[PDB]
């Protein structure tokens, strides 16, 4: 076996789909040749290692194996560390082109203690003629104000729905799997802007029934159905809701954070409310989950929750 | 002497009850052998460690305590033991073994965010070399990166027919006898958790047996593990419905206090009779499901309980006035 | 005062203007940073020896030509200060103690003076404080850039840059 | 397809050379040039500046086909140069645009090869060229009583003062559980040319200098029998071993008073 | 009486073993049989493998009736043994119930009786198992020259890669501050044989080995002048130190 999150990762920044700005500008940096430091955050598993490390290959090229220093949150990163390694790798001789430089790639940055980014500044300021620093991080409040003073902010937004989708054809035109519109939908909604947790998601359903289909996908996440959850929150009587979430939801043993993250997610895309009723109905589900998450996962938190939803869909 | 949680503990797959659908999967897993990072994720009391356990058993044989890295929780785990133990324990080569180590670690989600992703980090690196259970009682507080490299298994809670069976089987093996009622209020009271139930009947064992063959009722069950009655809980809900305020609020005191219940399971029991009722308009459900469940959440942050009380009592008089 | 304690905002100009004061008097710089053992017994043995001596470097550089009587001198900068983490133990004292008994300038440079941690510089050292620079020097300095690199900005992106970085001329 | 070929007819010669100078400095280049190998190096506190010359008759062979310069810090070196037996020749090479310096030990009566790679670090050169000037005294004594005298003086203060009097060398300490007073006095010996201490002075002087300097610089006392020493009252005190071809020079530079 | 008795020729033999495996292993059971005293234990992280083995031919006097278990700690029986002169001759004497065991260097001139006692912590891990004895390349080489190449590639890296191709013995190291080489050949020296090099090829190997261990394996080099090294891909590597009436050889894993 080979998981397709690590067989199709990609390996030239063209490759990489998403954020196309940033994606840009860092294919001018590889054609030019002048990095600066650079920290890069963002939300998880938008590739952002995945961007730096294509960014050092084609940056280095035949020079990757010695002109590259990569620590994530295995290696040991503290004030020895920090002193040692990385100070003695900057001075390191190393004839490169006249464009290209050494490159320190910091996976996990806002794991590092305070400590830790403190002999950082100077390491990177004296050495920035053979040396840029490549930060990644999920987190940029972390990150201290020097080194967020020295180096470039790159934020990465989220996946939107067209560019997984797309992303997630290539990969069944590549892999020859059978599939229908509605198992891509359901992926794409259980996804949520994860290309990775997508890519896995794919896999498992493809491992496990072949097809593609919603049915499919919904039984392997493990998720109450999205079907289901609207046919709950858009019932006439709150009696009738309330048998729904006892007899189909909590018999089966579903979890209470699961049943309101699918309620959450259902409701934002239920176009046939309107926009008032809609963002009212996400602000008592938010409150619920709040109430949920506080250490009391009581029914009568989901059921109050309901009651609230169908006085309001009701007024 | 040792305990019915540990001595009836299933040594090895064929032994756990009500999770036929996952003992099937992990069974065809390790017969093709390609047994991948395995996360177990469930409410307590299902079967976790010790389905792992068996499992692990099954593979080694003797080899067991050389090839299984029992880790629990944080146990002083900053970020140091996960950096050292486990790297090492993944990364040294074993002496004579053919094959792949094991670690499992036994409710891990209680590890930070950093703690958590030097762990996913250590299993990227050394995915080829050995194989990580992680065992979970909620899958939320885990980092969505963990989640994707592995391959989650919930553990349902066992249903009626698991847990009389293993009722069944503990009488065998033991000297006593349960009442037709006993069963039921067991069942009633367990929430599909065979640990409790393993430790509720030691205690009756313990307590009853005078000649070691009396009979459990539902009243030793019931004061035990400091469970509610449905009879007191229903004296309480009709004391309150039709009687004034005086009286109500005397005996709800007097239940609460001559027994030794908590406001919490007062208010679910309540609610949880309440869910039946013909009443005739909605705008009630919604008044009393709206305050329940805001007497229950300031209930979560410690108050002073006669006043919640008498706002319960309040709140289910007033919400049936239509 | 015997020793000058420069602190402020990050990135507005201390350890420039300290290099560039140190350069300009024909004084010798000897820097230390953050990303040096600032122990107390590697500050007694490698520091505290310098404290009173003449450079070799500013002699053999030039010591003939009547320029200055201080070129074999020391400016001792040390440099983030309040950066001392765990793995320096007494540096903060021993720093404090040679802010006085002293014999050549040391300028020390921090980015939070009121720290509990800096307590031992309440008197013993001159603090004067550097501020955010004004709107109007920032834009001054922009355009100069600009205009060298061959491009034209309009003056109210330039206004809205210095209003997201907060006075941050190195983040411009 | 290499720019140098340096072959020491001795491989402890080299160790030697790097042990007599790595506690002084950590960062050092090497100026590779046609008439031999020079390195000039300053101190972290820049207080002691360490020049070392080995000329052209040092090496049984050497190329060296236009200068170069390898910069490389002396803690590897010292841990390269460590592995060598006794009985090895030396042999150094560098590519051309050198990343890196190649070291081999070989065997005379064994095919046993040992190949190392050495890093080079990259350093900002201030080279600073050093003239010749009149020193007011010029002496030079037995390393072993220079460093006998140094280890002895330096246990009970920080400073030593050096008086260059009448003839009439005076090292003296002042600590603070009391005083050391050694005091010399110049004389020729005939069986043991090497127990002899020469004299040569101007005008009387007077110096201050650092403890710890002193003894780092008397570790060099196993280079040479015989140390040089040049003292001026407005210059830095310069302390020589001699090499069978070559040299390694001390500049210290004195206290204020 | 006694029903264990065994006496050594001189007293620096049992320290010298005992020094060999004191910095890999924390305790041991040696086994006393008739045929003489066996022994073999693990490292805390189940990588090293210590075997050692001596007959009735380096002993003077040895009678066991019964095979005898003691397990003992090493660091302790260390300290013990370094009060012993050179000139002293060590009597191991044991009864029933093996709780203590007695120590007495003893001189053959003046009346000196040294006597000491030591318990016995049992652990009851034995786990004797061994099953190869078939390896792909077999060499012998001074162990003087094997330890100054060892704990001189030590300081460059963790990793240590031996690989035997035809006739060319190379070790192998890299890391942050340069690499390492060394190659040797196979040579017969007729004025010193205990300076030759042994080598016998089936298939060329190619495996590497831990610092750590390596330099552990090297601190045994007191037993003998002469080191055997038997290599076997997906096999333990084999160091043994020969003796006059037995051996101490380790065991190794290869690392990824
Ligand atoms: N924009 C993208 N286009 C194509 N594949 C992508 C994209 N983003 C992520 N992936 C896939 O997702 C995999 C994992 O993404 P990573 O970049 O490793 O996650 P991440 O961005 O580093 O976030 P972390 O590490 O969880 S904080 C990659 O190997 C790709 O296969
Ligand atoms: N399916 C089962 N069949 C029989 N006995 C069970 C079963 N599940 C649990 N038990 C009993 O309960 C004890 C504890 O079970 P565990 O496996 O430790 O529970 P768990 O699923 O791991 O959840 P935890 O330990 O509370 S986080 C076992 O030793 C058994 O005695
Ligand atoms: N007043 C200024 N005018 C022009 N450029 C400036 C000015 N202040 C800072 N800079 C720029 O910022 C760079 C670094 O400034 P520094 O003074 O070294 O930062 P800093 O004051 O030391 O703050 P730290 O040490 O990072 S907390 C300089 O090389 C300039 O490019
Ligand atoms: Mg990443
Ligand atoms: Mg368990
Ligand atoms: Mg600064």
């Amino acid at each position: 076996q080979l998981p397709w999150v690590e067989k199709y990762r990609p390996q030239v920044l063209s490759d990489i789909v998403g954020n196309k700005e940033t994606i840009d500008r860092l294919q001018q940096i590889a054609k030019d040749g002048n990095m600066p430091h650079m920290i890069i955050s963002g939300m998880p598993g938008i590739g952002k290692t995945t961007s730096v490390h294509c960014l050092a290959h084609e940056l280095l090229g035949r020079s990757y194996a010695d002109g590259v220093l990569e620590l994530n949150a295995s290696d040991d990163r503290g004030i020895d560390v920090v002193r040692n390694q990385i100070k003695h790798f900057a001075q390191k001789k190393l004839h490169l082109p006249p464009g290209k430089h050494k490159i320190v790639i910091l996976d996990e940055a806002d794991s590092m203690t305070a400590g830790a980014q403190q002999a950082l500044r100077r390491t990177m300021e004296l050495y920035s003629n053979s040396t840029r620093f490549a930060f990644a991080c999920n987190q940029s409040n972390k990150i201290i104000e020097p080194l967020q003073s020295r180096c470039a902010i790159l934020r990465y937004s989220k996946l939107s729905d067209e560019d997984v989708l797309k992303r997630l054809l290539q990969i069944i035109k590549l892999e020859d799997v059978k599939y229908t519109n509605d198992g891509l939908e359901a992926i794409i909604f259980t996804a949520e802007g994860d290309m990775r947790q997508a890519i896995n998601n794919l896999q498992s359903t493809v491992a496990g029934h072949g097809l593609v289909n919603a049915d499919n996908v919904f039984k392997i996440v493990d998720s109450p159905h999205p079907l289901i959850v609207k046919k709950m929150l858009l019932a006439s009587n709150l009696e009738d809701s309330i048998q729904i979430l006892r007899t189909d939801l909590w018999k089966k043993g579903y979890s209470s954070i699961d049943i309101v993250t699918t309620s959450f997610r259902v409701t934002k895309n239920l176009a046939q409310v309107k926009e008032s009723v809609r963002l009212e109905m996400i602000k008592e589900i938010g409150l619920t989950h709040m109430r949920i998450l506080e250490g009391v996962g009581t029914y009568l938190q989901l059921a109050s929750m309901l009651a609230k939803i169908h006085k309001l869909n009701n007024k | 002497n040792l305990p019915w949680v540990e001595k009836y503990r299933p040594e090895t797959l064929d032994e756990v009850y009500g999770q036929n659908e996952v003992i099937t999967t992990v069974r065809k897993f390790v017969d093709e052998g390609k047994l991948p990072h395995l996360l177990f994720y469930g409410p307590p009391g299902t079967g976790k460690t010790s389905t792992i356990v068996a499992l692990a058993r099954e593979i080694y044989g003797k080899n067991y305590s050389n090839m299984v890295l029992e880790l629990n929780a944080s146990d002083d785990r900053g970020i140091d033991v996960v950096r050292n133990q486990i790297k090492d324990f993944a990364s040294t080569r074993q002496i004579f073994s053919k094959g792949f180590k094991l670690i499992i670690l036994d409710e891990a989600d209680a590890m930070t965010n950093a703690a958590q992703n030097a762990l996913r980090r250590v299993i990227e690196r050394y995915t080829k070399n050995t194989r990580f259970c992680v065992l979970a009682n909620y899958a939320h507080k885990l980092t969505p990166a963990l989640l994707s490299r592995c391959t989650r298994f919930r553990f349902q809670p066992l249903p009626q027919e698991a847990i009389e069976r293993r009722i069944a089987n503990v009488l065998v093996h033991e000297k006593l006898k349960l009442s037709p009622n006993a069963e039921k209020a067991l069942i009633e009271l367990s929430n599909g958790d065979m640990r409790r139930v393993l430790n509720v009947l030691q205690s009756c064992k313990a307590t009853l047996d005078n000649p070691d063959e009396d009979e459990i009722s539902d009243d030793v069950i019931y004061e035990c593990c400091g469970a509610p009655r449905p009879s007191d809980l229903k004296a309480v809900l009709k004391s309150i419905l039709e009687d004034d305020w005086g009286t109500a609020h005397y005996t709800l005191n007097k239940v609460r206090s001559a027994k030794g219940l908590a406001l919490i399971d007062l208010i679910e029991g309540i609610v949880k009779i309440l869910e039946d009722y013909e009443l005739q308009n909605e705008e009630t459900r919604v008044h009393l499901l709206t305050k329940l469940a805001d007497i229950e959440y300031s209930i979560s942050k410690g108050g002073n309980d006669q006043i919640q009380g008498s706002a319960v009592i309040g709140a289910i008089k007033a919400s049936f006035e239509n | 005062f015997r020793a000058a304690m420069l602190y402020g905002p990050p990135g507005i100009g201390k350890t420039t203007a300290a290099h560039l004061v140190a350069q300009e008097l024909g004084y010798d710089i000897l820097e230390q940073n953050a990303s040096d053992v600032r122990s107390k017994t590697l500050l007694n043995a490698g520091v505290k020896n310098a404290l009173d001596n003449m450079s070799v470097v500013g002699y053999f550089k030039h010591n003939e030509e009547a320029q200055n009587l201080n070129g074999k001198h020391f400016v001792i900068i040390m440099d983030e200060v309040d950066g001392m983490s765990g793995g320096d133990r007494g540096g903060v004292g021993q720093l404090a103690q040679f802010c006085r008994k002293t014999s050549t300038p040391l300028i020390l440079i921090c980015n939070e003076r009121n720290l509990p941690k800096m307590r031992p510089f309440d008197r013993v050292c001159l603090d004067i404080q550097f501020r955010r620079p004004d709107a109007n020097s920032i834009k001054s300095r922009l355009m100069t850039i600009a205009i060298r690199e061959k491009f034209k900005l309009d003056p109210n992106v330039i206004d809205r840059l210095i209003q997201t970085t907060r006075g941050d001329i190195r983040q411009v | 397809a290499s720019m140098l070929e340096a072959k020491f007819e001795e491989a402890s010669l080299f160790k030697r050379i790097i042990d007599g100078f790595k506690d002084c400095v950590q960062l050092v280049n090497f100026q590779c040039k046609e008439d031999g190998i020079i390195a000039q190096a300053v101190d972290d506190s820049r207080v002691l500046l360490v020049s070392l010359e080995i000329g052209v008759e040092a090496f049984q062979e050497y190329r060296c086909d236009h200068p170069v310069t390898l910069g490389m810090d002396l803690t590897s070196l010292s841990k390269i140069l460590r592995c060598g037996n006794n009985t090895d020749t030396l042999t150094l090479i560098a590519d051309n645009t050198p990343d890196s310096i190649i070291l081999l030990f070989e065997d005379t009566k064994k095919d046993r090869i040992a190949e190392y790679s050495l890093k080079l670090m990259d350093i900002d050169a201030d080279f600073l060229k050093i003239e010749e000037l009149q020193y007011d005294s010029t002496l030079s004594l037995p390393s072993s009583e220079f460093s006998k005298i140094v280890r002895d003086l330096s246990q009970l203060s920080d400073s030593i003062n050096i008086m260059i009097t009448k003839e009439t060398i005076k090292f003296v300490a002042d600590g603070d559980i009391g005083s050391g007073s050694v005091i010399i006095k110049p004389f020729v010996d005939m069986e043991h040319p090497e127990t002899s201490i020469k004299l040569e002075m101007d005008q009387p002087v007077d110096l201050t200098f650092g403890a710890k300097y002193l003894l780092d610089i008397i570790k060099g006392s196993s280079l040479s029998d015989r140390v040089g020493i040049r003292l001026s009252s407005e210059a830095p005190a310069l302390f020589q071993f001699d090499l069978k071809s070559g040299f390694l020079q001390f500049f210290l530079a004195p206290k204020f008073n």
